[PDB]
């Protein structure tokens, strides 16, 4: 059971991670990629990649 | 006086369904366990705080409660807020009007709105100009106080009024037992169930048991 | 190619990935078709004050972005938070305009994070905002001897005392009269209450499409579902922020959503 849960726990943080700012100005990548010109969205998407 | 809430006053946070998850916020509420000032409306309305969120409450089976004068002085020098319920619907205004010294009612400015066992919870919060007022229009049974048993409560209006409001101050129909409680930044942990109601909310501010749930 | 070989010794190699591309676009919105009066925004007959800025707020309309960002007679258009080229097809939630004059010497500190006599005691910008401000002068509109314009958390109007005028003269160049008006556009995960001018469209279901449920986007298999939406719920979600069901803007119904079917490609030799 610990084997288990262990491996979902780590799952579950993973994905969840992808909701997080990282210091961009959002995570949800399309907003970047639908809001600023390339020449900003490089440095949002940068960081979020990171 | 005062009165213990026992676990009253968990509204829908957003509006997000959801499905059985225990999905933890961050928001305003009326902490578990806390002290309303049961009021005696008995055959009164004084001048009460709007802090951050008035928790309203009431318990009346005529509705002899009215009106809702909220602002920061309440005297026509600044725009007022003012909520009435004539018989069909729900009355909002914000123009200034120089009130008499008791607000009651008998048995520049821009904007104007229209649209015991009566348990009817509340809550009226502003942020960032959105006046809020969440409901929920409820049969229960019982006189005395605010009881034990857990409902959840709906939103029902928005407003982007923007006013200065620092205290308020209810209004009946002066010819009763209705609370005042008081909201700050807890965090609950509001648990869902299968179609997706609010059965079950833990804070965890309260006492350590809370905290590691 | 992914061995960097010729010689492919008998066994199993992941290859690539086989993700089933999306058939077509998909774009609902609600039916309304008010004008937010943007007249009145750019040209009221008396622009307030620093001190006493207006903030009229608009809502239930669409924005046509492109007739005002075709405005030369404007001085300067700088989009902060977002490219004011997609505005004409982003839409959100709010609006907020504040129209007021200032002197040519002020446009630099209305900027997110700036300071200055006027950026801080009368008029705060937000850190966090997301939008823009226009300006342009106004030298043949205010000055003629204006002496009517006074100056003193963000956005508050705090209406020997610090009560100053403007010495305004047409002869003037950074000592000129110039309008400016800023908007605000609160990106929130709501139901939007104004959108730009795009056209709602038809619905189909059981393909990959490209949804577009008043802003939010991502491809799926819009299958209908008996997810109980309480009158006052908007979108689903699940165990970790997945969408995973809407409530179409153009007619009320509640339809699941699941990403289509994606997954490695192997290749066996």
């Amino acid at each position: 059971q610990d084997v288990v849960n262990q491996n979902a726990q780590a799952l579950n943080t993973l994905v969840k991670q992808l909701s997080s700012n990282f210091g961009a100005i959002s995570s949800v990548l399309n907003d970047i990629l639908s809001r600023l010109d390339p020449p900003e969205a490089e440095v949002q998407i940068d960081r979020l990649i990171t | 006086a005062y009165t213990n809430s026992f676990t009253r006053g968990v509204y829908y946070p957003d509006k997000v369904f959801r499905s059985s998850v225990l999905h933890s916020t961050q928001d305003l509420f009326l902490p578990f366990f806390s002290n309303v000032t049961w009021f005696h409306a008995i055959h009164d309305n004084p001048v009460l705080p709007f802090n951050d969120g008035v928790y309203f409450a009431s318990t009346e089976k005529s509705n002899i409660i009215r009106g809702w004068i909220f602002g920061t002085t309440l005297d026509s020098k600044t725009q007022s807020l003012l909520i009435v319920n004539n018989a069909t619907n729900v009355v909002i205004k914000v123009c200034e009007f120089q009130f008499c010294n008791d607000p009651f009612l008998g048995v520049n400015c821009t904007f104007e709105y229209v649209s015991f066992k009566n348990l009817r919870e509340f809550v009226f919060k502003n942020i960032d100009g959105y006046f809020k007022i969440y409901s929920k229009h409820t049969p229960i049974n019982l006189v005395r106080d605010l009881p034990q048993g857990f409902s959840a409560l709906e939103p029902l209006v928005d407003l982007p009024i923007g006013i200065n409001i620092t205290r308020f101050q209810t209004l009946l129909a002066l010819h009763a037992a209705y609370y005042v409680g008081y909201l700050q930044p807890r965090t609950f942990l509001l648990k869902y169930n299968e179609n997706g109601t609010i059965t079950d909310a833990v804070d965890c501010a309260l006492d350590p048991l809370s905290e590691t749930k | 190619c992914t061995l960097k070989s010729f010689t492919v010794e008998k066994g199993i190699y992941q290859t690539s990935n086989f993700r089933v591309q999306p058939t077509e676009s998909i774009v609902r919105f609600p039916n309304i078709t008010n004008l937010c009066p943007f007249g009145e925004v750019f040209n009221a007959t008396r622009f307030a004050s620093v001190y006493a800025w207006n903030r009229k707020r608009i809502s239930n309309c669409v924005a046509d972005y492109s007739v005002l960002y075709n405005s030369a007679s404007f001085s300067t258009f700088k989009c902060y938070g977002v490219s004011p080229t997609k505005l004409n097809d982003l839409c959100f939630t709010n609006v907020y305009a504040d129209s007021f004059v200032i002197r040519g010497d002020e446009v630099r500190q209305i900027a997110p994070g700036q300071t200055g006599k006027i950026a801080d005691y009368n008029y705060k910008l937000p850190d966090d905002f997301t939008g823009c401000v226009i300006a342009w002068n106004s030298n043949n509109l205010d000055s003629k001897g204006n002496y009517n314009y006074l100056y003193r958390k963000p956005f508050e109007r705090d209406i020997y005392f610090p009560l100053q005028s403007y010495g305004f003269q047409p002869t003037n160049v950074g000592y000129q009269p110039y309008r400016v008006v800023v908007l605000s556009f609160e990106l929130l995960h709501a139901p939007a209450t104004v959108c730009g001018p795009k056209k709602s469209t038809n619905l189909v279901k059981n393909k990959c499409v490209n949804f577009n449920f008043n802003g939010l986007t991502g491809t799926g298999v819009l299958t209908e579902s008996n997810k109980k939406f309480l009158p006052f719920q908007q979108f689903g979600r699940d165990i970790a922020d997945t969408t995973d069901a809407v409530r179409d803007p153009q007619t009320l119904e509640i339809l699941d959503i699941t990403p289509c079917s994606f997954g490695g490609v192997s290749v066996i030799t």
